[PDB]
């Protein structure tokens, strides 16, 4: 309640890097085959790849 | 629910099997082909939204 | 019997490129990094195979024989795409070449054709290019098919 607007606002902003724990998850063999996040680690991955040719 | 959706994303099956992974706390859906052997679809569900 | 392939596809079968010298950094990193479970046909037969030992003890042997060929076709289209074959540099830059690496490479190969090992100034970068194909393919040829690229 002691906060203005805008900094719960990053507050959240900040939070939205709940990806962290599920890179690494998928680094571990934590979530094995799973689809939907697994499919989308490797088409990130994928990605990250890519931009070093053409332009962890 | 499940069963239905698992049907309607994979016509071509005709069995399906179920099966429990303790260690994620998992069910996970299957279809199967006579002989014994397994094919390729599948399908995972967490059992907190089952329960 | 082609004279053009049949001398390249002998090596592979055979396994000379990738026991020792500059590429056995892929076949050990795929040998003690993965298990019977990525072969993808062990979850199509568990159940008419007796689900025993003789069924692990098997899967092995199976895993042993798979990963030399896998590391043998890479270490061939690596040097396919060093020779000057177009084709297959549009296809190794997928996974992050660019033409400063591959400069390199290719004066480094002149120089000096034996090669025991590669040299310090571009070890760190071809070899993690390679490591990230590897593991694309296993996901991809699970079922035995061709992927499109």
């Amino acid at each position: 309640r002691g906060m203005s607007t805008y900094e719960k606002t990053i507050l959240l902003h900040e939070a939205a890097h709940a990806k962290t724990g599920r890179s690494i998850r998928a680094v571990e063999s934590g979530a094995v085959s799973d689809g939907v996040v697994y499919e989308a680690v490797q088409r990130i991955k994928e990605i990250q790849w890519y931009v070093k040719a053409n332009v962890d | 629910e499940s069963v239905t959706n698992f049907k309607k994303q994979y016509p071509q099956a005709t069995t399906v099997q179920m099966d429990y992974d303790p260690l994620t706390q998992e069910l996970i859906f299957q279809g199967v082909n006579a002989e014994n052997q397994l094919g390729t679809t599948r399908a995972s569900i967490p059992a907190a939204d089952f329960r | 019997k082609s004279a053009e392939f049949g001398s390249r596809l002998q090596d592979v079968i055979e396994a000379r490129h990738v026991l020792s010298g500059k590429y056995r950094s892929v076949l050990t990193h795929l040998e003690d990094n993965r298990d019977i479970g990525s072969l993808g046909v062990a979850h199509r037969y568990v159940q008419q195979m007796g689900q025993g030992t003789r069924f692990v003890n098997g899967m092995e042997f199976i895993r042993r024989g798979q990963a030399k060929l896998v590391s043998g076709l890479i270490a061939d289209t690596v040097d396919d795409a060093i020779a000057g074959n177009a084709s297959a540099v549009t296809a190794m830059e997928r996974f992050g070449l660019n033409q400063q690496l591959l400069d390199e490479l290719r004066k480094a190969t002149a120089a000096n054709p034996d090669m025991r090992k590669w040299p310090d100034s571009v070890r760190m970068d071809i070899e993690a290019v390679t490591h990230n194909m590897a593991d694309s393919i296993v996901l991809e040829n699970r079922l035995g098919e061709i992927p499109a690229w």
